[PDB]
């Protein structure tokens, strides 16, 4: 119940001294634009619906 | 280097992420299609 | 929790549910998200019987 309040979005944490955040960013974007992303929804969130 | 920081209607894409860098984004939107309208208890 | 397992060493790189928050960022820098999603309100659904 209820429409929509406090929207907001997952991530991913890593450490401020880390340099692995541009080639993670990177590589989430290549999955999110190459349809990687709607396929894991489809296969883990889209089911059967009541 | 003709403008350090740039606000607008930039949308995000790959080529951009390397070439330069942006923080989180406010307002989520993409690729999208826009298609005309064409005009018993059974269930 | 989580983030001070984070912050302390223990752990490098979270791939997991994580809500993005300011005082999370604050410490701990997050990378851009995969998928958002707001919070909602989950209730028992009930079947009247009059
Ligand atoms: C406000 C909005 S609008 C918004 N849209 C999205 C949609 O998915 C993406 C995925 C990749 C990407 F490069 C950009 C957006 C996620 C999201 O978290 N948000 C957000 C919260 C604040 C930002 C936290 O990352
Ligand atoms: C990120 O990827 C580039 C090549 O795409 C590589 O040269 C660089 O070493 C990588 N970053 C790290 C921290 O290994």
């Amino acid at each position: 119940t209820g429409e929509l309040f406090f929207r907001s979005g997952f991530g991913i944490g890593m450490r401020k001294d880390s340099p692995w955040k541009q080639n993670v960013s990177l590589s989430i974007l290549k999955s999110h634009e190459n349809g990687f992303m709607e396929d894991l929804d489809k296969t883990w969130v889209r089911y059967q619906e009541c | 280097q003709r403008a350090v920081m740039a606000v607008g209607s930039l949308t995000i894409n790959e080529e951009r992420s390397e070439v330069v860098d942006f923080s989180v984004p406010f307002v989520e939107t993409g690729i999208s299609v826009m298609v005309s309208r064409s005009n018993f208890l059974e269930p | 929790g989580m983030m001070g397992e984070l912050l302390s060493g223990q752990a490098d790189m979270i791939v997991a549910p994580l809500t993005i928050n300011n005082e999370r960022a604050q410490y701990i820098e997050f990378s851009k998200p995969f998928k958002y999603q707001g919070l909602t309100i989950l209730v028992k659904k009930e079947i009247p019987r009059s």
